[PDB]
């Protein structure tokens, strides 16, 4: 919220969100990213507002994430940076797994 | 595509289940 979810666990580099560059940062109680260019970040989401997330798989030109939010929105992260990509999607993905649940509730 | 256009998102595969 805004407390310890000002600082950044994992900061991930080379991230397209909306077919836009930058780098990612996971925060304690948030996930946020911030686009290539700009100092501010565009990207702040609570995981006590996200449902789920989605890991794009090899195959893909690219490696990719996605927020499910139980609001009926996804925001989808795509790694562009071929270097960890891969271990980007998955570092953020187990920061997320392991960090999602502990501040969101089932909807069931 | 419609909604989403990053570029390809399909074959992405969920983990978190239905919370």
């Amino acid at each position: 919220m805004a407390t310890s979810s000002e600082e950044v666990l994992l900061i991930v580099k080379k991230v397209r969100q909306k077919k836009q560059d930058g780098a990612l940062y996971l925060m304690a109680e948030r996930i946020a990213w911030a686009p290539e260019g700009k100092d501010r970040f565009t990207i702040s989401h609570m995981y006590a507002d996200i449902k789920c997330q989605k890991i794009s798989p090899e195959g893909k030109a690219k490696i990719q994430l996605q927020l499910v939010l139980h609001a009926g929105d996804t925001t989808n992260f795509h790694f562009s940076n071929e270097s960890t990509a891969v271990k980007e999607r998955d570092a953020v993905k187990d920061l997320l797994q392991q960090l999602l649940p502990k501040f969101k509730r089932k909807a069931n | 595509y419609v909604g989403e256009d990053d570029e390809e998102d399909d074959d992405f595969n969920e983990n978190d289940e239905d919370d």
